[PDB]
């Protein structure tokens, strides 16, 4: 969950 | 509870957990010729008729143990059915009682029924989502793998204490189990401690486990994985689960079961109102006296100071906008959390890369690929201190933040993923203002908060144009309307007195302005228990445009710093009387006598001209509350 | 509440609206040399101060009106402020009051602050869900679209009446606009009434009102359009908002708001304890005697009835698992729904083509192209009657459904969806019960509710083998072992008593089942409030097969038709004496004394081979209940 | 919302 909106901002 | 029922016809075993009452149905298998009966049982156990009984169905028998049993069926309870006709029946009853106790920080104490009470008075424990990186080395968010890579991360989980007492051979013929509901399986994680490896998790919805005979202690470390949301309340439960499987052939079949509750830690945010710990700006071009004032600021206040270079900077200068520091906190630890917004300008890079780290929580919520309006910048992102309404409390204050009045095709409102995440934060109830009126849109531009000695310890400070009116004709009829305003600045023109008393559409604007300031008064008046006396206005001018959306006509004064009793306000560039500015002067004096210093910091040039303030380009990190947020009942 | 200043420089035009509290501030523009000041009025309104006073900031004035204002600025206030140098100054107000009055059904009577709380003592009006359709010539719910297509749907609506009472001429300089927000404008739809046109809806967030000048009363109806679920709690808020709109160039102002709360209704089950009204049956082939028992167990229950042939019936005899029949109600009507299960078997064309129509609602969650199980069958569907535990009350009974003890790799359960929308409807929260350990897993299987007319007034029925195992052990040592079980039926093999009796795999997998029986008695134990003087225990035996799971060994008598004091039981075939079979002697002897007849229906060939009983194949709409859900608090 | 539900099943 949390980690996977931290993934998609690093990514952006 | 438990229920055995005796037959003559054969012995039973069952097995009594300690902590249970266990009723035994006597009418069940009871002779049919049989009028009466009688119960001697070993001293080892406690039996109460709630000498000779009848065998009516009203009555009942419980039976209680006291210690655990250090072998098989070592207490023997005898049942003697007294009939009319025929010899009396006896039958026989072995029991084995074990000890079975999960336990957490229940009492929220620290130091280690079944159901999470809010209040002073309740019970249930809280996790802590991991959201921080304690590894150097890693580039994620600890709680996304399945591992636990350092010690210290160790300090941010929730113990959780298995306590098993049996004799030596129980568990050749009996298993434990753990496991949590599938719709939680995937918001929470449960390692076992011998170093550790994961027992419970997104892809393990149950775990067997395997313990010893005699006496055993176990040892479980809980993380969660979500904050709470509107498909997530927030109740997490962990159940342990004891099973017979004594014969082979047949499946298990469940004989006790246990459980804990625990409550996932919300986001809290922090008033004005707090002590300063840490202060972030930033620096672009021309900053070097702003940097200087902020930072001289900071050490009177005592604080530190952190400067984001230009490199990494990408032209943005809004630190306000884009992030917003709170804290989470559990009876064992309290760290601070950034929130960062669906914005993603410039400072996309800061606190990602710069915030986050050692005991630093990162979360964020929304659409990052666009599809957002300037309404979900932080400027739409304050709290107000602990406020009593009407004989209701809230110690950690209210959320307030702004958006259209109603709904229309050009209205724009806060995106709603960000608002059910604020409203499902229960412990700050959100309250909503009408600030869509401002052609940014910021609450931060026209309230503000401020620490007092007395009465209830806090003031709101409410920009309003009829106080710079009547100090302007104050001004004027004392003589001195050839004063000129913007003075200092030599790009902008000068204007004098008379023609910005005598404008039209500027009172025009401002009467509109006026009236939006008080809706929003009246607002926060009913929402905050507030009176006329906890209410100060700081005089402020405000200009339509493309629209008809507001513009400070000259730097706003409302958008202004606070770190303890010191204050960073931005520089109006007033008129001038006898070497002093107006504005300057009545503000210094409205605000003086309650215990401040007011320092005026320049960002006309650097600032001002791309629609900014002192506060809407720095942030500041504030001292948790001390006020535990679940002794608050919602 | 209304805060208008007072400045002597120029006269103040102002509105205040009847029902609004309205204090005057009369420090902002005192004059500075000022000491103290006086009020006269005219005697249409009411000064309060809360001769001459000091004009400290702590003093208070409050104005009210009395009655409706019939000409703009027809009253009007003056202060005279008193100064210690140069003539006391004047200040003047005018004052026009209106009346606007949004009123619904918030008294919850039947007959046309600001919150729904539930309780006797509540407010708060309620929605319907405009689930059925009205139109004999429509082939879609009639909440769809945007019309009202015949005069009759019009009942099932919510009435809204906007009173206002304004002067002629008032309506030229203001503007009255109805709203909901954003995040409910897509659950809610609202015509204007003359003949009626769309006002609100999920197209048009906002709608501005023309009104005329004088006395005037608007109709406004309102529906809704989704039943509650976890996105959505159930609170509905519609806003009348009255905009200035003096100034062309200005954009308009908000100058006051009112509001209403609605709550949807939520969807009600009926236990077993209700009257019924209408029988549901399906015929396939040799039913003609079946179909003949129902419908005179009808008939003598002074009911109606309603059969499916086998051209729509497409070989699917199952009603019971398909669909389930509640009701919602609100103050001025109360409509059944039927809930459609995500089963798609050969009756799925009965729910929605010949049960829906004229005042019957249609309802469904989950996913309907495959991915459910067992379970979702409507089997683990169950109602207790009104029940008191441990001091909390419930008048509407407890949802009951089973599923797997704790989630596994071969566990089941019910669907989530399905789950979560039983949980969002309060009024009846759900219980979970063990049943998958049945080979089909329906909790329809095991228990089943009867009224009594004494004590509690309803008593739970189990399904219980030791009944069946000492009923057996006293005809055997009465002598008549010999007696065969399934005499009647030919194809399947007679079995003796002794047989059956010595038998130890059956004894072991029938002490598998009274075990999962017993975790489950003590569970509803618990959550019900039952003492063991509500449970009564009806023999029965099971048989475990591929992969371990409980099959009836011989007609499920748990799982029987109960249509008020009437009762169709399952024909067990047991083993006769003396002309009558000692199951039916029992079970009959075990009933009749609560005041009821027994009737015996053979479904052995026709639904036991293909795992059914009567209550499995058969449906029954009940009266819903006299006591109002509002009334409850949960 | 309860009309797409009512929708999908007819066309099923
Ligand atoms: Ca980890
Ligand atoms: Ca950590
Ligand atoms: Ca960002
Ligand atoms: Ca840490
Ligand atoms: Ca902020
Ligand atoms: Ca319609
Ligand atoms: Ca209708
Ligand atoms: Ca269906
Ligand atoms: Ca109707
Ligand atoms: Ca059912």
């Amino acid at each position: 969950y949390e980690s996977c909106r931290y993934r998609q901002v690093l990514q952006l | 509870g438990t229920l055995i029922r005796v037959t003559p016809e054969q012995p039973t075993h069952a097995v009594c957990v300690l902590g249970t009452l266990t009723q035994l149905d006597i009418c069940s298998s009871a002779p049919d010729d049989c009028t009466s009966f009688s119960i001697n049982a070993s001293p080892g156990v406690v039996v109460d008729i709630a000498s000779t009984w009848p065998l009516d169905p009203g009555v009942e028998v419980t039976l209680t143990m006291k210690a655990a049993s250090g072998s098989t069926g070592d207490q023997k309870v005898q049942i003697s059915y007294y009939g009319p006709k025929t010899p009396p029946v006896k039958a026989l009853l072995y029991l084995t009682a074990v000890e079975i106790s999960l336990c957490a920080d229940i009492t929220r104490t620290g130091k280690v029924q079944r159901t999470w009470t809010w209040g002073p008075c309740g019970q249930g424990a809280i996790l802590l989502v991991n959201c921080d990186r304690d590894n150097l080395e890693s580039s994620a968010m600890d709680c996304e793998d399945d591992e636990v890579l350092d010690s210290e991360d160790l300090q941010d989980m929730s113990l959780m204490t298995l306590s098993t007492k049996t004799p030596k051979d129980f568990f050749t013929n009996h298993t434990l189990v753990l496991h949590v509901a599938r719709s939680e399986m995937d918001k929470v994680r449960v390692f076992q401690a011998t170093k550790c490896s994961v027992v419970l998790g997104p892809k393990w919805p149950s775990h067997y486990l395997m313990v010893p005979g005699g006496k055993h202690n176990m040892d479980f470390y809980v993380e969660a994985l979500a904050f709470p949301d509107t498909d997530f309340p927030g109740l997490i439960t962990l159940t342990i689960s004891l099973l017979d499987t004594s014969n082979l052939e047949l499946p298990e079949a469940v004989v006790f079961q246990d459980s804990v509750v625990f409550r996932v830690a919300p986001w809290i945010m922090t008033p004005n109102t707090q002590p300063p710990q840490e202060v972030y700006a930033c620096s672009i071009f021309e900053n070097e006296d702003f940097l200087k004032s902020v930072t001289t600021l900071a050490m009177k206040a005592k604080c530190k100071l952190t400067i984001c270079p230009e490199e990494e900077n990408m032209d943005d200068q809004w630190m306000q906008d884009e992030m917003e520091i709170g804290y989470i906190q559990a009876p064992h630890k309290t760290l601070p959390v950034v929130f960062d917004s669906p914005r993603n300008r410039g400072l996309k890079e800061f606190p990602i890369k710069r915030v986050m780290g050692p005991d630093f929580g990162y979360v964020t919520r929304g659409p990052q690929t666009g599809g957002i309006s300037g309404l979900d910048s932080f400027g739409n992102l304050e709290v107000s201190p602990p406020v009593t309404v009407r004989g209701k409390e809230y110690p950690l204050g209210r959320i307030l933040f702004g958006d259209s009045c109603y709904p229309s095709n050009d209205s724009r409102q806060m995106h709603q993923a960000l608002q059910d995440f604020l409203s499902a934060q229960q412990v700050q109830a959100p309250v909503k203002l009408y600030s869509d009126w401002l052609s940014v849109g910021h609450v931060d531009e026209f309230l503000s908060f401020v620490p007092a000695p007395d009465r209830k310890g806090f003031r709101l400070l409410l920009a309003s144009p009829r106080s710079c009116y009547k100090l302007f004709q104050e001004q004027q009829n004392e003589g001195h309307g050839e004063a000129l305003l913007f003075e200092g600045i030599k790009k902008k023109k000068q204007q004098k007195i008379k023609n910005i008393l005598s404008n039209k559409t500027l009172r025009e604007h401002n009467s509109f302005v006026e009236r939006c300031i008080d809706w929003n008064r009246e607002l926060l008046k009913r929402e905050l228990g507030l009176a006329e006396s906890d209410i100060i206005d700081i005089p402020q001018l405000f200009k339509l445009k493309e629209f008809s959306k507001a513009e400070a006509f000259f730097p706003n004064m409302v958008n202004m710093l606070v770190l303890g009793k010191h204050l960073g306000i931005p520089k109006p560039f007033g008129p001038v009387i006898n070497g002093r500015c107006c504005l300057e002067e009545k503000v210094c004096s409205l605000l003086e006598p309650l215990g401040l210093q007011c320092t005026f910091i320049n960002d006309f040039f650097t600032y001002h001209i791309r629609h900014g303030e002192v506060h809407c380009g720095t942030n500041v990190r504030r001292k948790p509350f001390s006020f535990k947020w679940w002794n608050m009942v919602p």
